């Protein structure tokens, strides 16, 4: 008279299938990308242009000597 | 004391390829929910000094049907260019100040495939005869995916030296203005240096066929050794090019501290890719170079030609 099945206490667990979490898609991407990339080239032309100014100063000390 | 500097660079890096083989599996182990080398270390840490001596005791046979002067010449050229490439590389001061050394990397990365063409031929038959011919074929095609987008940042750097490659990045961390090129920079070195997803080279390669298939543990001990010396060298080359650190002349000590921490992080990715993704089935490997990788690389090439002109932002040299 000592046998298994309980009178109660059950679930069940699902048979389902779901993890579609979105996700920042669909014109949200391709907009943060271009907005990041244009910040890069804007951070250029303030350094590459400025280094060309110091470049001419480096040639300047050459030319003020050599006679 | 120049000669004491060279030996101060070859010897402390053979530990870092021997203490990567141990971190090859501890990192790959906790992804599987299991501990590292548990019993011999105590923590593992003494594993490779025991795992090195066994190879040089175990009998180094040569195959009877093999050639002679080719089979024992490719491991000479294996460790030669795997260690010669570490020379012109600033941290913060390089050993050698080459005028143009970025090109010298491709002058060193080109000849490595000329040993695989030897060893696949030098020993024996079909499991490395034709099976290594189609390993030279993948490594040649990923230079034109490589050499173009290596040039595509030099239009913005200014010249060919590497001291300017740290000067131009004092305020930028240059992965941002070129992040499409930075993607295909990664996958190239992921497939050229013969690694895990694009893996018809080593051991995943029909899972039976490799260039390691015939070398007993005498000459084999370098092949693995030498090879692991490339993979921490494209990582030390990516992090001096895109993700450049800051140099201070009064404090060179704080350069390397903030530097070796970064090349280690990218080196983790070559381990962290292998525990996710399957192979590529040799057609689809090369089907995505021409058809898919290559026409974008010309597209950004024409983009990076005109954009320094139509910004009036010419880099000075
Ligand atoms: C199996 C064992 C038997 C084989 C043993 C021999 C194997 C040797 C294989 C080594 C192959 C490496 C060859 C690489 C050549 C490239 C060297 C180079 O270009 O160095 C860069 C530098 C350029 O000059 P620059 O940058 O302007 O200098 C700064 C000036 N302000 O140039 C310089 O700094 C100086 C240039 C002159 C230096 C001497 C010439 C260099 C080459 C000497 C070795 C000859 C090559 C041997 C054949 C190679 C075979 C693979
Ligand atoms: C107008 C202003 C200017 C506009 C600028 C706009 C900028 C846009 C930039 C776009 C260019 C950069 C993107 C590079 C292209 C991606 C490469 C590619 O095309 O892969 C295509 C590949 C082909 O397969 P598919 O077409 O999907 O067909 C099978 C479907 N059943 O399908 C694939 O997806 C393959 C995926 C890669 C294959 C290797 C995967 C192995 C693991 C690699 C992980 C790498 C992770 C990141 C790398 C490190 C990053 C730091």
């Amino acid at each position: 008279k000592q046998d298994m099945p309980p009178v109660g206490g059950y679930g069940p667990i699902d048979y389902k299938r779901n993890l579609p979490r979105r996700g920042l898609s669909g014109y949200s991407m391709f907009a943060v990308g271009i907005g990041a990339l244009l910040f890069g080239y804007w951070s250029m032309m303030k350094w590459n242009r400025e280094r060309r100014r110091l470049q001419i100063e480096d040639f300047e000390a050459r030319i003020a000597l050599m006679p | 004391m120049f000669m004491i500097n060279i030996l101060m660079l070859i010897i402390p890096i053979l530990l870092a390829v021997a203490f990567l083989t141990l971190v090859e599996r501890k990192v790959l182990g906790y992804m599987q929910l299991r501990k590292g080398p548990n019993v011999v270390g105590p923590y593992g840490l003494l594993q490779p000094i025991a795992d090195a001596i066994k190879l040089f005791i175990k009998e180094p046979l040569r195959p009877a049907t093999s050639s002679a002067s080719m089979f024992i010449l490719a491991p000479i050229m294996a460790l030669g260019l795997a260690l010669t490439m570490w020379i012109p590389l600033p941290m913060p001061y390089p050993l050698i100040n080459m005028n143009l050394g970025v090109l010298f990397m491709l002058a060193m990365s080109s000849l490595a495939v000329y040993s695989i063409l030897w060893s696949g031929w030098a020993s024996n038959s079909k499991y490395a005869l034709i099976g290594a011919l189609r390993a030279v074929a993948q490594t040649i095609s990923y230079e034109v995916t490589l050499a173009i987008i290596l040039l595509s940042v030099l239009l913005m750097s200014g010249s060919f030296t590497l001291s300017t490659l740290i000067t131009t990045q004092e305020q930028m961390w240059l992965i941002l203005p070129a992040w499409p090129l930075a993607m295909m920079w990664f996958i190239s070195t992921l497939a050229e240096t013969n690694r895990a997803p694009f893996d018809l080279t080593e051991g995943e390669s029909e899972l039976v066929s490799g260039f390691n298939v015939e070398y007993a543990a005498g000459p084999f001990a370098l092949f693995f050794m030498a090879e692991y010396a490339n993979i921490i060298m494209m990582n030390i080359f990516t992090a001096i090019l895109f993700l450049g650190t800051s140099h201070n002349p009064h404090m060179p000590e704080l350069y390397t501290i903030n530097f070796t921490i970064k090349s280690l992080l990218l080196t983790m990715s070559f381990l962290w890719i292998r525990a996710s993704y399957p192979r590529f089935r040799y057609d689809q490997l090369m089907h995505l170079l021409w058809k898919n990788f290559l026409p974008l690389t010309l597209a950004l090439c024409m983009w990076h030609v005109s954009l320094p002109i139509l910004t009036s932002g010419i880099p000075p040299q």
